[PDB]
């Protein structure tokens, strides 16, 4: 019952895409998927139907082509928690814990990357062994994944100069061929397959450091005394 | 040349290889039918006695004679502040002993003036024998390639360079790589479109390897040196 | 008589103002709010619009 839904909940905006809103009184579906998520202060204007903005380039893209409905809520400050987990699996592969942050906070990725099963942030130190300058910290990688791309070449008269890849950080690199994290949008129904990584501070097992995470922000959700959650209605047939 | 194509029969007059023990060494440009500017580090004292070397221009496919049908180079005036250590004040001069008129396909390139208010970001081509890929043999058709100029700052990188870029000296390439010289390339036009008339600002003096990552081209800063080039000029008649 | 439709505020706000079954007529939210009907066309007429 729509009207019950909207009675019990502190609705504060409801409209629809491609759908009325009315029309579903007395109508049958096969399916309804739905959506919800905290909105961000700042951010809050990147989610209009249609916006390049970060939230839907790295968190969650809205359909245009479907007929989906939107609902804008609030919800109170009391007996309420914030669910702070990383989708991502190799990240957390290397030693990725939380974000430990305060309360009535959400977080909120900028820039989202993605790597193949064959990417290890890690050198092998044998080779690091003949570096002079900016030499990386190594460690052993698990098997089945390659070391660091690092190269030993001459300028001038500097013999032990050691050049990897990935430089200086994989959200502004001067060469992105070179470098395995590439820029990646994610989809219709598609979480972001991880973050970047600084590969300066990772490496016993190679274990990253957890301040050399990037590509992420945090922000309260705090609108007078209630925070305010976005819900995505979708009607399958 | 890296990434290049070979180039066509138009006309770029201002190409000129000096030839040493019927084998190709060098190249460089023409400012003025008396003089030709090359590169200073192939004109150390192993490589004294001018007389024994000649000049090819106007010559794509360098198999038009043997031992023969060339200018002989009268004398060669180096730079006095030269260092061989970090290759600084790379420009030298070889006149000829020949009139050198002007003919079909013969036209020589003027001098950049000082205050050119020359763009960052300005766009310019390379040319010259080098290799193909890495590590080749002299390439027997010319070839050219299309560069972009970028700011001394960004190029005294510690992850470039770090710091070894003398003011005399630019900075010109791809930072992603794949386009680059190769070593046999020496000098080699570096001239740029302004005012309908192209300008030589470049020179050749050392690099690191080509087609590679955070390793640009470096060039010789001829304006600098534009006064000792005519100071030369007025002691020599 | 002119297209009614109503407001929430006014004076530079947010101005939620909805209207009669629009935008669709066919494919509309509620065919009771405006005169526009579907009404079927008898034996000796035309379709009136």
């Amino acid at each position: 019952n729509l009207s019950t839904l909207l009675r019990l909940v502190h609705v504060d905006s409801f409209s629809c895409n491609n759908l009325d809103k009315s029309k579903i009184f007395g109508s049958c579906f096969n399916s309804i998927t739905v959506d919800k998520f905290a909105i961000p202060n700042r951010r809050r204007d990147d989610l209009q139907l249609g916006s390049s903005g970060f939230l839907q380039s790295s968190n969650y893209k809205i359909d245009i082509s479907s007929s989906s409905c939107q609902l804008y809520y609030s919800l109170p400050l009391v007996n309420v928690t914030i669910n702070n987990f990383n989708p991502s699996s190799w990240n957390r592969r290397y030693g990725f814990g939380s974000f430990n942050l305060s309360s009535y906070d959400v977080v909120y990725s900028d820039h989202c990357f993605s790597v193949n099963s064959d990417f290890c942030p890690c050198a092998d130190p044998s080779v690091v062994n003949s570096c002079a300058k900016s030499k990386p910290p190594s460690a052993i990688c698990p098997a089945g994944t390659k070391y660091r791309h690092c190269d030993l070449d001459t300028t001038l008269y500097v013999k032990n100069w050691c050049r990897c890849s990935c430089l200086p950080d994989p959200i502004s690199t001067y060469s992105p061929n070179t470098c395995p994290q590439k820029k990646v949008v994610v989809g219709i129904g598609e979480h972001c397959p991880g973050l970047g990584i600084n590969e300066e501070k990772c490496g016993s097992s190679c274990f990253c450091s957890p301040d050399a995470f990037l590509g992420w922000s945090f922000d309260s959700c705090i609108s007078n005394n209630r925070c305010n959650i976005f819900s995505n209605f979708i009607f399958n047939g | 040349i890296v990434g290049g194509e070979s180039a066509l029969p138009g006309a770029w007059p201002w190409q000129v290889s000096l030839h040493v023990q019927n084998v190709h060494v060098c190249g460089g440009s023409i400012i003025t039918p008396e003089w030709i500017v090359t590169a200073a580090h192939c004109v150390e004292k192993p490589l004294n006695n001018p007389w024994h070397w000649t000049a090819f221009a106007g010559i794509l496919r360098q198999s038009f004679m043997f031992y023969g049908a060339g200018y002989q180079v009268e004398k060669v005036i180096s730079h006095p502040n030269y260092d061989s250590k970090t290759k600084n004040n790379d420009i030298a001069l070889m006149k000829l002993q020949k009139p050198l008129t002007f003919n079909d396909l013969v036209k020589p390139v003027c001098l950049p003036n000082p205050g050119m208010m020359l763009q960052p970001e300005q766009l310019c081509w390379i040319s010259g024998w080098g290799a193909t890929e890495e590590k080749g043999k002299t390439s027997e058709v010319l070839n050219a390639a299309k560069v972009l100029l970028i700011e001394t700052q960004r190029c005294n990188s510690r992850y470039v360079y770090d710091n070894l870029i003398t003011p005399a000296m630019i900075c010109a390439g791809f930072l992603q790589g794949n386009v680059d010289s190769c070593q046999g390339d020496s000098g080699g036009p570096l001239v740029t479109s302004k005012n309908n008339i192209w300008w030589l600002i470049g020179d050749t003096s050392w690099g690191s390897g080509c087609a590679k990552a955070y390793r640009p081209g470096v060039y010789g800063n001829v304006m600098v040196f534009t006064d000792w080039i005519y100071r030369q000029m007025r002691a020599d008649g």
